[PDB]
């Protein structure tokens, strides 16, 4: 196992037997790989104009409607919602 | 009197105007006339659904054309706001005016 | 009930049995519910 204080994953599987001389054999052992999360060499910035006005001051929010799946922004106003 | 246009003004002219009939409206069809039937504005809120953002302003004039029965600035409108605002900071219909 | 994006709901509730309350008082005009009133603000306090 890989350990870190997050998490630990199986890297490697090796099937081994032994000899009555003090010996052993072995097979090529199966290795496993994981996605790694380092933002500290790998974070990125992205600019974005695609959610106007949207914005905690004023009546918006980032939500699950119709569908949900990925969330929308809905607008609220006086007397009727709007959304993206 | 249902149209979008620039208006003819001299300073006017860069200005689109949005001009609405009352009458066109069908307003006084919402109650019978049993309920009364002189029916009168009392006051307009003007909105402007996601137009701006926090800190922006929006320049625009709501206008009465038969302004001459009207007291002196009660023909007009300042919308700033733009989120159901009126022509006055604060709204009270309690007050004197 | 549900409404369209800039419906309005309109109603008058009133006293059918109208006797010695004052003028006006009699009936009340709904524009959107939501504990709604007959005037555009409610005061307690209003003096009438």
């Amino acid at each position: 196992y890989d350990e870190s204080a997050i998490a630990s994953t199986l890297v490697f599987v090796r099937r081994v037997g032994h000899e009555q001389d003090g010996n052993v054999v072995t097979l090529p052992p199966l290795e496993l790989a994981y996605q790694d999360f380092s933002p500290r060499h790998h974070a990125h910035w992205q600019p974005m104009d695609v959610l106007a006005n949207f914005n905690a001051i004023q009546r918006w929010q980032l939500v699950d409607l119709k569908g949900e799946g990925l969330p929308g922004l809905l607008y609220q106003d006086k007397g009727a919602w709007w959304y993206r | 009197n249902n149209n979008l246009a620039f208006g003819a003004g001299t300073d006017t002219k860069t200005s689109l105007q949005a001009s609405v009939s009352f009458a066109d409206l069908k307003i006084r069809e919402d109650y019978p006339a049993s309920l009364g039937k002189i029916r009168r504005i009392k006051q307009i809120s003007v909105t402007l659904p996601a137009l701006l953002g926090p800190y922006q302003d929006v320049q625009a004039i709501l206008s009465y054309g038969d302004k001459a029965g009207l007291a002196n600035g009660c023909e007009a409108l300042a919308v700033s706001h733009g989120m159901n605002d009126s022509g006055q900071f604060q709204l009270d219909f309690n007050d004197g005016k």
